[PDB]
C-alpha cells in the first residue's frame, strides 16, 4: 500500500517526542522495530524503508533512557543528568518541527539526515554510558558494589572518550555533565560528615562505606567490599569532628588540557583546606 | 560548599 | 488549536476531552482535525493537568483530617503552582504574537513540568496512604527532601521551610 | 444541547468583569430564588476551546456569587435602614466596607485582560479570602457573640493574608465596646 | 530516476541494488527502464558508495585493535566525508529546481570523487594489512602524504595534522 512519503519521516519525528505509538512497534525495551509497508514501484522503492530501519535503533535508546526514569541521591542525580540533558535534545526537535510546519519547507528525507547527525553521535555515547551503567541490577545484593562499579565504568567511559577526541569540546563538556553532577551528592555527604560531624547512609543501599559503630569505645569501622589518600583524610577528619561534637571545649579548550584530573587535583586542596584546618584545631 | 568547590573548578577551567 | 491545549492544561472539562470533576476522564477521540499521533500527546498533555486538579481538591479540603500543619503544607504547595501558572500566561502572549505556531513548543514546556508534577504526586499519595497527622508530615517531607532531583529537592525544601516556620512560631510563643 | 454559534473572546473578558462587581451581563442571569448567578447551559459560547468556559465561568460566577452577599449584608445592617441591630454588630460592617472598596479598586484594574486564566489566577488568592469572609457570619452570631466569632477567626493563623484583615476587623469592632470601658 | 542514485550513493540497500550490509553486493539488472549502458555506469556509481560503507565500519569499530591514535585518525576521516556530504545536499536542490535532469551531471560530480575515494581506500587497506598500532599509523600516513595528488595530499595532511595534535597534547602535558 501507499503510505505518506516525506511525511512518515515527520511522523517518526513525531514518535521521537511522545514515545509510545502505533506507526512504530516499540512494544518493549529489548525490541524496537518499525513496519510501515512496501511502497510503490516508482519514486523511492526501498531506500526510505532502509532509513526507517536505521532510526528504529535511534528511537530505541530514548525508549531505554525513559524506561530508566522512575518516580541514594547519587542514583537520582545520575538519573537527573539524563533528564537535564534532554531539554537540549528537545530544543532542536522543535526547530525542525517549526521548519516543516512553515511553508515552504525545502527539506526532504535525506537533507534532514545530516542535521541530526551531530546529534546522532551524541545520542549513541548516551547509550554507552547507561548500557555499561546498568548490568548488575537483575543480579541481587547490588547495593554498594553496583554503585562503585557504575561510577567506575562512568570513569572508564570518560577516559576512553574525552582523551581520544578533543577536536570538539561540545561533547567534552557532555561527558563532564555526567560526571560533575553524580559526584555532587557524593560530595555533600562529605561536607556534612565534617562541619556537622554526622553522616547519612541509607539501609537498603550503601555509599562511600563510612559507618559509625554503636559503642562509645569503638570509633569507626570501614566496610569491606564483598584520590584514595585524600579519602583517608576525610576518614580521620570526620572521626575527629565526631570527637569534637562529643568534647565540650571552652577561554580555549586546547590550552585547558585535559581535563578531569586537573579539576580533581583542584578538589583535593578544597578537601585539603579543611583537612589542614581541622588538624590545627584538634 | 558543595557546588562551591565545583564553581571554583569551572572558574579554573576558564583560567587554565 | 492553540487555546484548546492551554485550557485542557488548566483542568477544566470539555466535550472533546469530557471530564466530570476532579477524578475521571474520557478521551473521546473520534476527531477529524487531529492525527492519531496528535491525540497520543494530548493524553501526554492531559496527565499533567490530571494531577493539577488532584491538587486543588487537596486545597479545598484543607482551605476554605485536620491539623495546624495541613494548611501550613498548603502554602507550601501554592508556591509550586506559582511558576506553573506563571508559565501559563507566558504561553498566552505566544499565541498572540503569531497564532499559527503548532503544539510542540507547548509539549516542550510540559516536558519541563514532566519531572516536577509526578514527583510531587508520588509525595502526596505516600502522604495520604499512611494517614499522617501533625508533625509527621514534616518528617515525611524531610525524607522526601532527602531525595535528589535538584529542582524538586528545592521545592520539597520550600514546602519544608514554610511549615518549619509554623514550628518556628510555636517555640517563639512558648518562650 | 446545542444553542448557537460562538461569541467572541473579548466579550468573555468583559462579562467576567461584570459578575465580579455584582452586575448581570448578557450571558449572566441572577436568580433571586437561589441568590446565585446562572450562565446559559449549552453550546452558547461555552468556550471557543470546546466546552471549557462552560465550567470555568461557573467557577468565577460562584466566586462572583459570594461578593453580592457581602454587599447585601452591608446594606441591610446599617442603622439608617434598620433599628434592631447592635452597635458592635454595626462596627463589624464598618471594617467590612473598607474591605469592599479594596475589592472595587482591584476589579477596576483588571483591564486589559488577556484570557480567563490571567484574571482568575490573580484572584485565586482572593478567591480563598472571599469564601471565608462571607460565610463566617452566615449560626447567625450577633453583637458580643459576633465579636466572639471574629476573635476565634482572627486566632486562626497559619493563614497570613486572612489574619491581618480579621485583625483589622477586631480593631474596628472593639471600638464601641472599648468606648464603653473608659467612661 | 534522480533520487535513486543519490541514495544508492549514501550506501543503503535496495531490491534493485540488493545489498546485505557493509561488504556484499548483487547488481540485479533485469531492469526495463535503464539501458545496458546505463547499468554499467550505476556500477561505476556504486563503486564510490562501496568504499563509503567500507569507511563507516572503520568508524564504528573505533568510535561508539585499540590505541589513542586510532580515533585521532577518526576525526581526520570525518573531514574527508564532510565536503562529500556537502556535495550530497547540493545535488538535492538540483532535483527540486528541475526534476527532469538526467544522471550525467551526477556522474560528473562523482568523477571528481573518483580520485579522492580510491586513493584513501588504498591507504586504509595498506593500514590494515600491516596491523599497525600507535605512532606508526602517523608515520604510515606521513609517507602517504609524501605522495602527490594535490587534493589528496592536503587531505592526508589534514588527517596528519589532527593526530599530530594528539602528539601535541602529549608533550604539552608531560612538560
Amino acid at each position: 500500500t501507499i503510505v505518506t512519503e516525506t511525511q512518515v519521516i515527520r511522523e517518526t519525528l513525531w514518535l521521537l517526542s511522545g514515545v509510545k505509538k502505533l506507526l512504530i512497534f516499540q512494544l518493549n525495551d529489548g525490541k524496537v522495530n518499525v513496519r510501515n509497508d512496501i511502497i510503490v514501484t516508482h519514486m523511492t522503492q526501498n531506500c526510505l524503508r532502509s532509513v526507517l530501519e536505521q532510526i528504529a535503533a535511534y528511537g530505541q535508546v530514548v525508549f531505554r533512557l525513559q524506561k530508566f526514569i522512575d518516580e541514594f541521591r547519587t542514583y537520582q542525580a545520575f538519573m537527573w543528568a539524563l533528564y537535564k540533558y534532554f531539554i537540549s535534545f528537545k530544543e532542536e526537535l522543535t526547530e525542525i518541527e517549526k521548519c516543516i510546519i512553515n511553508k515552504d519547507e525545502t527539506v526532504t528525507l535525506a537533507i534532514v539526515l545530516d542535521k541530526l547527525a551531530p546529534r546522532l553521535a551524541q545520542l549513541k555515547v548516551l547509550h554507552r554510558v547507561f548500557s555499561t551503567g546498568i548490568a548488575e541490577v537483575p543480579p541481587d545484593t547490588r547495593n554498594v558494589v553496583r554503585a562503585s562499579h557504575l561510577l567506575n565504568t562512568l570513569y572508564k567511559a570518560i577516559l576512553d572518550y574525552d582523551n581520544v577526541g578533543e577536536a570538539s569540546e561540545q561533547t567534552v563538556s557532555l561527558l563532564f555533565c555526567l560526571w560533575v553532577e553524580t559526584v555532587r551528592p557524593y560530595l555533600e555527604i562529605v561536607d556534612e560528615w565534617i562541619v556537622h560531624g554526622n553522616l547519612f547512609d541509607p539501609a537498603k543501599e550503601f555509599i562511600i562505606q563510612r559507618n559509625k559503630d554503636v559503642p562509645f569505645n569503638h570509633r569507626d569501622f570501614w566496610y569491606a567490599t564483598y584520590l584514595k589518600p585524600v579519602l583517608k583524610q576525610i576518614i580521620m577528619a570526620g572521626k575527629s569532628m565526631q570527637l569534637l561534637k562529643n568534647l565540650k571545649c571552652r577561554s580555549e579548550s586546547v590550552t585547558c588540557q585535559s581535563f578531569e584530573l586537573t579539576l580533581r587535583s583542584c578538589l583535593y586542596p578544597h578537601i585539603g583546606k579543611q583537612y589542614l584546618e581541622c588538624c590545627g584545631n584538634l | 560548599a558543595a557546588a562551591a568547590a565545583a564553581a571554583a573548578a569551572a572558574a579554573a577551567a576558564a583560567a587554565a | 488549536m492553540i487555546h484548546e491545549l492551554l485550557l485542557a492544561l488548566s483542568g477544566y472539562p470539555g466535550s472533546i476531552f469530557t471530564w466530570n470533576k476532579r477524578t475521571g476522564l474520557q478521551v473521546s477521540q473520534d476527531i477529524p482535525f487531529l492525527h492519531p499521533g496528535e491525540t497520543s500527546v494530548l493524553n501526554r498533555l492531559c496527565k499533567l493537568g490530571t494531577d493539577y486538579i488532584r491538587f486543588t481538591e487537596f486545597i479545598e479540603q484543607y482551605t476554605g483530617l485536620h491539623g495546624i500543619y495541613l494548611r501550613a503544607f498548603c502554602r507550601g504547595l501554592d508556591s509550586i503552582l506559582q511558576p506553573y501558572r506563571q508559565a501559563l500566561l507566558d504561553l498566552e502572549q505566544e499565541f498572540l504574537a503569531d497564532p499559527h505556531l503548532s503544539i510542540s513548543h507547548i509539549n516542550y514546556s510540559l516536558d519541563q513540568f514532566h519531572l516536577l508534577f509526578p514527583s510531587i504526586m508520588v509525595v502526596v499519595e505516600q502522604i495520604k496512604s499512611q494517614k499522617i497527622h501533625g508533625c509527621q508530615i514534616l518528617e515525611t517531607v524531610y525524607k522526601h527532601s532527602c531525595g535528589g532531583l535538584p529542582p524538586v529537592r528545592s521545592a520539597l525544601e520550600k514546602t519544608l521551610a514554610v511549615c518549619h516556620g509554623v514550628m518556628y512560631k510555636q517555640l517563639s510563643a512558648w518562650m | 444541547q446545542p444553542q448557537l454559534v460562538l461569541l467572541e473572546e473579548t466579550d468573555l473578558v468583559k462579562a467576567v468583569l461584570n459578575v465580579l462587581i455584582g452586575v448581570v451581563s448578557s450571558t449572566f442571569s441572577y436568580n433571586q430564588a437561589l441568590q446565585s448567578f446562572a450562565v446559559k447551559q449549552g453550546v452558547y459560547i461555552s468556550g471557543t476551546s470546546p466546552d471549557n468556559v462552560s465550567s470555568l465561568l461557573t467557577q468565577v460566577a460562584e466566586y462572583g456569587t459570594y461578593y453580592t452577599r457581602l454587599s447585601h449584608f452591608s446594606l441591610l445592617t446599617v442603622l439608617d435602614s434598620s433599628h434592631s441591630n447592635g452597635l458592635v454588630f454595626q462596627a463589624f460592617t464598618s471594617g467590612l466596607r473598607k474591605y469592599l472598596q479594596y475589592y472595587r479598586a482591584c476589579v477596576l484594574s483588571t483591564p486589559a485582560s488577556l484570557t480567563l486564566l490571567t484574571i482568575s489566577f490573580l484572584f485565586r488568592k482572593l478567591g480563598r479570602q472571599l469564601r471565608y469572609l462571607a460565610e463566617l457570619c452566615c449560626a447567625f452570631p450577633t453583637g458580643v457573640k459576633l465579636l466572639s466569632y471574629l476573635y476565634k477567626e482572627a486566632l486562626e493563623n497559619s493563614s497570613n493574608e486572612n489574619y491581618p484583615v480579621l485583625l483589622s476587623l477586631l480593631k474596628t469592632s472593639c471600638e464601641p465596646y472599648t468606648r464603653f470601658i473608659y467612661d
